[PDB]
């Protein structure tokens, strides 16, 4: 299961 | 034993026309279980292991919409790091992230990880308190201010506190007639010889899950480093791993080495003679 | 610009019999960046039905990937991997040894 969210740099 | 799941992303840009390659994999323990691939027809997540496809639309669904998400998230960063970087335009760069979780024989968490690198290069690591940030330069120092005024590191140790390990137990279970199951080191000894002086002892271990192994050579009961090879483990291909190691003998003196194998499928590390 | 040149190992998936149906497998890793060319080669010759692996990487961030096809290995026909990559000033050629 991935991840929710995924910031970006 | 130790159980782990991992995620790998890999996004390499297109400088001439679109979006970059992104391609992603997912992992339990040494066994893939699901691809995305941007150059694939399907735009969907799809399943690797027979295990995976016990779940419904539902997952697909929601697999897909984030591994998509993960995809535009890369895209941005390649851009905005060529920024930070002062590159143009003309050449293609690479990111990759890897994250996950680790649990010990319990099943209760042990570690938890997120890493980022530019051009096969660290940029930023979560650190092992899954608390703070660890940024290799002044760009990433930049992105670790972001990351820490928009809190992501609390965001992502309640998934690898919580999400990672509650869907890891779940997949150990539903897939349990294989990942639960450890396949010992089938093993063998092969000889050469070079020269009439000279020869070769190569200790084989395959067909063994999980891809974790030890294989040591003792010459008379001692340990012996010099004069051995010892290949990097491999797939065979059908989800199981190979590795050999070799040493080199006086011919004649064969009878003083032995091989010493380790690995979770055998109650008792094992011993081969030529 | 990161440049790790790929190691190569050629390999069967099962222990290699002539006239049983197996796979010729070439596994390049440690390698960066990703672009790279693999082909697998029966008797100098390249095999046009060859499959791989989805690119990972490992913690050190070099990328693997496995190359396969399958084969019925026969007593004369000789087999190998070759390939290229940014690091090669040549294609490089590995062979298939059964009796490693």
């Amino acid at each position: 299961n991935l991840v929710p969210m995924v910031a970006t740099v | 034993g130790s159980h782990s799941m991992r995620y790998f992303f890999t996004s390499v840009s297109r400088p001439g026309r679109g979006e970059p390659r992104f391609i992603a994999v997912g992992y339990v323990d040494d066994t893939q279980f699901v691809r995305f691939d941007s150059d694939a027809a399907s735009q969907r997540m799809e399943p690797r292991a027979p295990w995976i496809e016990q779940e419904g639309p539902e997952y697909w669904d929601g697999e897909t919409r984030k591994v998509k998400a993960h995809s535009q998230t890369h895209r941005v960063d390649l851009g905005t790091l060529r920024g930070y970087y002062n590159q143009s335009e003309a050449g293609s760069h690479t990111v990759q992230r890897m994250y996950g979780c680790d649990v010990g024989s319990d099943w209760r968490f042990l570690r938890g990880y997120h890493q980022y690198a530019y051009d096969g290069k660290d940029y930023i690591a979560l650190k092992e308190d899954l608390r703070s940030w660890t940024a290799a330069d002044m760009a990433a120092q930049t992105t670790k201010h972001k990351w820490e005024a928009a809190h992501v590191a609390e965001q992502l140790r309640a998934y690898l506190e919580g999400t990672c390990v509650e869907w890891l137990r779940r997949y150990l279970e539903n897939g349990k007639e294989t990942l639960q199951r450890t396949d010992a080191p089938k093993t063998h000894m092969t000889h050469h010889a070079v020269s009439d002086h000279e020869a070769t002892l190569r200790c084989w271990a395959l067909s063994f899950y999980p891809a974790e192994i030890t294989l040591t050579w003792q010459r008379d009961g001692e340990d012996q480093t010099q004069d051995t090879e010892l290949v990097e483990t491999r797939p065979a291909g059908d989800g199981t791993f190979q590795k050999w190691v070799a040493v080199v003998v006086p011919s004649g003196q064969e009878q003083r080495y032995t091989c010493h194998v380790q690995h979770e499928g055998l109650p008792k590390p094992l011993t081969l003679r030529w | 610009m990161i440049q790790r040149t790929p190691k190569i190992q050629v390999y069967s998936r099962h222990p290699a019999e002539n006239g049983k149906s197996n796979f010729l497998n070439c596994y390049v890793s440690g390698f960066h960046p990703s672009d790279i060319e693999v082909d697998l080669l029966k008797n100098g010759e390249r095999i046009e039905k060859v499959e791989h692996s989805d690119l990972s990487f490992s913690k050190d961030w070099s990328f693997y990937l496995l190359y396969y096809t399958e084969f019925t290995p026969t007593e004369k026909d000789e087999y190998a991997c070759r390939v290229n990559h940014v690091t090669l000033s040549q294609p490089k050629i590995v062979k298939w040894d059964r009796d490693m």
